[PDB]
């Protein structure tokens, strides 16, 4: 057996003891000051202008910014045709506890968290009307949390989760205001938890399992804790082409002038006075220096230095940071000249598309089985046997080109004498598995017209 | 601090804000219950004309 | 700046650097003080104008007659007492670029830190009376009345210290203890050896220290309710009221000016020549216990209670002095020192000249005797202000 | 209980010193003076000659300019009756408060803020009969409210707001002239100014719940409060841009012109005046100057300093401008290229698209939160559980094609023979909801015609 | 195992009653650091290939 | 226009330059209000009256 108010005490020091794991990672996407990007060439009173670099922000980005759920496609029992039911289907069941939680909006939130810290946990509840749930009280209750408020232990034979504890900080000083324990059998909250002087409130649950699945970005299948995607290449190439615009701002300020020289002065003569030092030039262009001069005096100059060269070197961290990344070169200006074509925007965006593509199969992973326990939950009982076989279905990640796929897809359909039938012309245009539904009441009012 | 009728800062212990800023009235916190007899509980009580 | 000023936080030796060893947790880190006062007294709505008590003081009567017999006339009568509340207050400054950085999150530690403080002045502001306001109405150890608990402590809070409480015609409500109380509650074994207040097998906590009760009083506990000898009270806990103003304002600035010295040798620094921020932290709180007679001081054996005794410079008649309520004779407003020792020991008590003592003269004395002391100013001509207190520790 | 006088009392410093978070951020937007805007070679009676870089509001009016609502669709029980479209709707029926209240107009000044400072606020009332207007006074009068005019206190908990207070100032900057508190069940206003508060004017609203939605602008769901879109490498980008600028500036003042000296002449000999230190002479063209070579004296100069050195640094910070804002290059940096073709400017346009199309995703869970509340309170009631799935529908952020798209179009539905019905073909054009209404009746008169 | 740091509170931090008007007291936190190596234990042991 | 400013942010002294006695607004708890005005007037010819 095991302790509650033990567990209380154990689960707060194993998720504090995460946060310096995530706090470097963190650094790197909010793009805040680290020792490493300084740029050592800096005088100690110019050290204070850092020269952030923004590459772990656009690489993330771009992988969260391009990935959508259209919706999931558990298989029928007999007769299969996900176009058949509509609103009695399933796979509607799954979709409509997808918009009622906003989770179009929440999980592309949550990704992004997902994949800075390489992982985040969905959490499953009933909604309570003794509070606030101002939410459809017959739909389950679907949140996502981040690491930065959620520990979960994870046992390494199954990938099964243990217990988790989420905990809320208040506004300030890093008090806990509240923390929640999830166990396989029960949930329990404590409202006050700064020393956690409260009384545990707690409900349990029918789940065989505890609520809460971690998403996580797996770089590879021994990785099993998930890494955070800002991978450390580009971490370092990132705090490489930091200390490169710092030594150059410095640079820009102090060496980009050439200094003026005269050797063999007598600071008398010139009538520099001796207690501020300085005799006062005046600056108008077409006048001459007349130098009374003499006994070898003569003028000359330090260089400037050539801010090319630095730059010259920038130009390769913008490759390299293109190289390990694989984002669109582009997206990195590291060149500029467009793909002019459909195919060429295709070329361009391959590595990128085939990257999300990756994504989606993985965290497809984490939704796939998260709504089984969220009807297991509502619907109580046991999981009818298709749902260990749904798929998660998401949009295309490719940049959208509609009058080059127009004139492919037309040419297959052929007014209905064609290669393929409707439905899969519409597929292959892109519409979503929602989308289509629309279209197919649209498609039989017409057809009472001609 | 400074003086209670100080000549350049006004204060709220200042003689010209007197009557204003009266303290509140409130419950008497420490009212005891009014006690009630013990021989009227105790014994029986006939009916006396 | 000036590095390591004692004033200013700024990049300095308080500071590693962020490495990666840095562990995520000071894994030795104590859990945060809290007070106790604010959990066992009456808190009551309060304003910045404070508050009127009303009580009342009538010897309402009736009297029996005969047939016919012309009836009495009686009064009621009414008094009041008020309230006003204290600030306290302080601040806190650091340099820009550590409020940036905010380094191993001291901003946000600050701001617990120093409200933690703030309620831990409070509580010894209302317990002990160290350094108390003006506007704060008694402290709990100015208490008359004080019982010692080591040997056994069910004869100590149940028995000896409930005669001495109830014997004033006040009350038992609640039990306060510090958690250095536990090794005297712990033993207080019967004759047999076998201890009080837990379970035959002895695996269970002591009884109080679950919070339970004691002969129906339930038992408060506190890490730092103990100071001098006290480690904790007895009494009725409803005499004690507090308020509030207002919370915890935190404000914040880079454009105000501060002085780093005392008030008629000052340093002004302005925050934006030096480019340091700082943070004003204040609070208002309001207390009144209505009389500390209604609490029994707890301590270990031996204890000696130390009284001062203020005629107001009244100058003819008597006074008269009282332990245990055995009454001495009447003693001059001006009577030679050693006459007021003599007279205590007088009493028709084992009080003897070489445990009680006096120092001081006429109508200045400080008295010293094991037990509860009070004084009658009733034979005293002019003694409109004569008065009776109990001494600090020091 | 507790007391409103407390409560805006307290409030109003939360209000108050919350600006030292806004006051930084308004800096870029603005472009008012920074200290570290500022170069440092420049002498010091040069530097009241700022050169600031709008790198930061072309960012931000980048995304703004595109977000534009159509409209809202809500799901109509369609498992009993999917027909929608016409009169007595529940999608018209909250586009008309939409309208009514020109929030077509203010929502778009709303999300600039919202990207600006962080955060904005919805907040929700019936219009005052006591106060003449302009306004139907069946809508409920829904306005967006700034951050520097509102704040509401947020559970970290449950993400929901508490309360919150809206603080106008007079003219002057100097003194509040009217504040409003908002509680979960009643509002309050103080309606004189902060000098002279008067007994405040009331009302409940039947409500659960605090009538001010924050319309946020977030990353993560470890943004527990939104964030600027000014993020600190687009400042230190602009800041370092703004050095290489006034140092530029300042050479073109001082260097860029050479310096002429002559060495060993004795100023007696030349005829320089001993009570001004100088000769003038006619400095007309051809004109051979000729002087006597007392102690072997000669000419020499110093060079001027080359103002390239610096521009091919400018070139560099507005490649980092564009990388990390995500801009079409074509916006910084003019002929590093220009789309000759349809593909090339989807190409171009596909990093800002993208993020527009994200920040479509999470300011619309504002507004869906918004109406919803406002038919709660206009209706009274309670929500019909439909209102739960409603979605914001906006318009694409692309730059319309529109001979692409019609010669695409036409393609696909080949006269009523081809692959889509005419309706998903007036929304593959890009018609709002509204203009698809009205070419539903023209439609219909067309066809009645023949 | 190039070990750990592990930080402790040292600051008295406090705050003073004042009157109408009074000058507020000025405070200042404080911490230490402190640091652990780990070392290493070892055996050999040796048998014939047979 | 006549202008009001509302601080407790500066320094005052409260005694003349030789003897200025400051005080911090901000450290005390003083709040100032700062009243400015601007005026010019010319009379052409004051012997016109």
């Amino acid at each position: 057996s095991i302790d509650p108010e033990k567990l209380r005490d154990q689960l707060l020091d194993a998720f504090e003891n995460k946060q310096n794991e995530l706090k470097s990672s963190k650094a790197y996407y909010d793009a805040e000051r680290r020792p490493d990007a300084i740029g050592l060439a800096v005088p100690l009173d110019m050290r204070k202008y850092l020269a952030h670099v923004g590459y772990p922000r656009t690489y993330v980005d771009a992988i969260a910014e391009r990935q959508e759920l259209e919706g999931f496609r558990i298989p029928s029992a007999n007769g299969e045709e996900p176009e058949s039911g509509g609103e009695n289907d399933p796979a509607s069941e799954l979709w409509d506890w997808w918009q009622a939680n906003n989770l179009d909006i929440e999980a592309t939130l949550g990704h992004t968290d997902a994949l800075i810290y390489g992982t985040a946990y969905i959490t499953i509840s009933m909604p309570d009307p003794e509070v606030d749930f101002d939410v459809d009280p017959e739909v389950p209750l679907i949140r996502v949390e981040p690491p930065t408020a959620l520990y979960a232990e994870v046992d390494p034979r199954t990938r099964k989760v243990l217990y988790a504890i989420r905990a809320i900080y208040g506004a300030d000083g890093n008090e806990i205001v509240s923390a929640t324990l999830y166990l396989p059998d029960t949930t329990m909250t404590w409202l006050r938890a700064e020393g956690e002087w409260e009384a545990p409130t707690s409900t349990p649950h029918g789940l065989e399992m505890v609520p809460v699945i971690p998403i996580s970005n797996r770089t590879r299948l021994s990785d099993l804790y998930g890494t955070s995607e800002i991978s450390p290449e580009l971490r370092s190439v990132t705090d490489a082409a930091a200390q490169i615009l710092m030594n150059m701002q410095g640079t820009a300020n102090l060496m980009a002038i050439p200094q003026r020289l005269i050797f063999g002065a007598k600071p008398e003569e010139l009538g520099i006075n001796a207690e501020t030092g300085q005799r006062m030039f005046d600056a108008y262009m077409a006048r001459i220096l007349a130098f009374e001069g003499g006994e070898g005096a003569h003028a000359e100059q330090f260089s400037a230095a050539e801010l090319r060269n630095f730059v010259d070197a920038l130009d390769a961290l913008d490759r390299k940071a293109a190289s390990y990344s694989g984002l669109p070169p582009q997206y990195l200006s590291s060149s500029s000249d467009n793909p002019a074509s459909a195919e060429a925007i295709k070329a361009a965006e391959s590595r990128l598309v085939k990257k999300v593509e990756r994504k989606n199969k993985i965290f497809g992973g984490a939704w796939e089985q998260a709504m089984r326990l969220a009807y297991k939950m509502v619907k109580g009982g046991d999981i009818p046997t298709e749902y260990y076989r749904m798929e998660t279905v998401w949009r295309d990640p490719s940049t959208p080109t509609y009058a080059a796929k127009a004139d492919a897809a037309a040419k297959l359909f052929a007014n209905g004498a064609g290669l393929i039938p409707r439905e899969r012309g519409w597929v292959d245009m892109g519409y979503t598995i929602v989308e289509r539904e629309q279209m197919r009441q649209w498609l039989e009012q017409d057809q009472k017209q001609g | 601090g400074f003086s209670a009728d100080h000549s350049q800062i006004a204060q709220t212990k200042d003689t010209m804000f007197t009557g204003y800023l009266d303290p509140v009235q409130a419950k008497d916190y420490f009212a005891e219950a009014e006690k009630t007899s013990i021989v009227q509980r105790v014994a029986q009580k006939i009916p006396m004309g | 700046s000036a590095d390591h000023s004692q004033i200013a936080q700024t990049k300095d030796t308080m500071f590693t650097g962020y490495l990666d060893p840095v562990q995520a947790k000071d894994y030795f880190a104590e859990a945060e003080k809290t007070s106790i006062v604010q959990r066992v007294a009456q808190k009551i709505p309060m304003g910045a104008t404070g508050i009127v008590i009303p009580h009342w003081t009538g010897d309402v009567s009736a009297q029996w007659i005969g047939e016919g017999d012309m009836k009495p006339i009686t009064k009621g009568n009414m008094t009041k007492r008020d309230v006003h509340p204290a600030k306290i207050a302080t601040i806190f400054v650091a340099s820009a670029e550590t409020v940036r950085a905010n380094p191993a999150n001291y901003l946000g530690t600050m701001r617990t830190k120093v409200a933690t403080a703030i309620a831990m002045a409070f509580d010894n502001a209302a317990l002990h009376g160290t350094n108390a306001p003006s506007a704060f109405q008694g402290y709990l150890d100015q208490s008359n009345k004080t019982q010692s608990i080591s040997p056994n402590a069910y004869q100590g809070l149940g028995v000896s210290g409930l005669t001495k409480l109830v014997t004033d015609g006040k009350k038992w409500t609640h039990t306060l203890l510090d958690d250095t109380v536990e090794p005297v509650l712990n033993g207080s074994v019967d004759a047999n050896g076998r201890p009080l207040f837990v379970e035959s097998t002895y695996e269970s906590l002591t009884t109080p220290f679950r919070e339970g009760r004691i002969l129906g009083r339930p038992t408060i506990l506190s890490d730092h309710v103990a100071e001098g000898d006290v480690v904790g009270y007895a009494g009725d806990f409803s005499q004690i009221i507090w308020g509030q103003v207002g919370g915890l304002s935190f404000d914040v600035t880079d454009q105000a000016t501060l002085n780093l010295g005392s008030q008629e040798s000052p340093n002004f620094v302005s925050l934006w020549q030096h480019n340091l921020v700082a943070v004003r932290v204040e609070a208002e709180y309001g207390l009144l216990i209505n009389d500390v007679n209604a609490f029994v001081k707890l301590t270990f054996d031996p204890v000696l209670t130390t009284y001062a005794l203020d005629l107001d410079g009244a100058s003819a008649g008597n006074f008269t002095l009282s332990l245990d309520g055995k009454t001495s004779a009447n003693i001059a407003y001006n009577a030679s020192t050693a006459t007021v020792k003599s007279a205590i020991v007088a009493i028709d008590d084992g009080v003897s000249a070489d445990d009680v003592t006096v120092t001081g003269s006429a109508g200045d004395y400080t008295i010293t005797v094991p037990g509860t002391l009070t004084a009658d100013f009733s034979g005293l001509t002019d003694g409109e202000g004569a008065s009776i207190s109990v001494v600090s520790v020091g």
